[PDB]
């Protein structure tokens, strides 16, 4: 019984493995987009600057 | 957040498992000890 709920447990660790994976990409992509907005918005107001 | 409580409800086997195991040992070692406790008196003062 043991080994089965020590089984589970690796399998529910490679899950959590994949969503932190998922995670860290799409908060890549969302610090992006983010750095673009700062960039735009930086580059702007130079005619209120 | 639906992972989370999975590793949750895994837990409670274990610890029963230890349980079990702790009781088996217990058990075993009062055999054990009477067993060996017995056969020292028996065998004590035989070589009279």
């Amino acid at each position: 019984t043991s080994i089965d709920s020590m089984t589970e447990m690796m399998n529910i660790q490679t899950e959590l493995a994949a969503v932190s994976q998922s995670m860290a990409d799409k908060m890549a992509q969302t610090s992006d987009d983010t750095a673009d907005v700062r960039d735009h918005l930086a580059d702007f107001d130079d005619f209120f600057r | 957040a639906d992972l989370m409580p999975r590793m949750v409800a895994v837990m409670p086997a274990q610890i029963q498992s230890m349980k079990n195991q702790k009781q088996t040992l217990l058990n075993q070692y009062q055999v054990q000890k009477a067993q060996q406790d017995q056969n020292m008196a028996m065998q004590e003062n035989a070589t009279a």
